[PDB]
């Protein structure tokens, strides 16, 4: 198990 | 065997192979090799089992 | 004659935050 | 430039197969 956050552009 | 405008008779010879089964396997899966990657000396490997 | 890596499949020890 | 986020849940696969 390993729980993740993907930052993802939003301009 | 016979032919006449009104009667025939014919003859069939069938050959049967049964097989007998020892064990039956119904729930079943598929193997699925993947393997690893492994970064040795600068060269790239793939490695399995 | 050096001891080489391991490998054991295991993600959660990889895990780069 | 604003802070967005997605999860990425990840399960190990033991010897490969
Ligand atoms: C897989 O890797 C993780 C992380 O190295 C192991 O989980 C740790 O286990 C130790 C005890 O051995 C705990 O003190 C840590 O708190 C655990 N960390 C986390 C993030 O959970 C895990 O034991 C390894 N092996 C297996 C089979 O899962
Ligand atoms: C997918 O998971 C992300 C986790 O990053 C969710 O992000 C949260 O969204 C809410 C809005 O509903 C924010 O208030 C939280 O601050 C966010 N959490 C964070 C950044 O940890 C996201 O909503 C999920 N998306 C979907 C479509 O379910």
């Amino acid at each position: 198990s390993l729980r993740m956050q993907h930052p993802v552009p939003k301009y | 065997t016979h032919s006449s405008p009104t009667a025939t008779a014919w003859e069939i010879g069938l050959y049967y192979e049964l097989v007998i089964p020892k064990h039956i396997y119904l729930n079943n899966w598929n193997v699925v090799n993947i393997g690893h990657l492994v970064k040795s000396a600068g060269q790239l490997t793939h490695v399995t089992i | 004659q050096v001891l080489g890596p391991v490998i054991d499949w295991n993600v959660t020890q990889r895990a780069v935050y | 430039p604003v802070p967005k986020y997605v999860e990425v849940n990840m399960t190990s696969i033991p010897q490969g197969v």
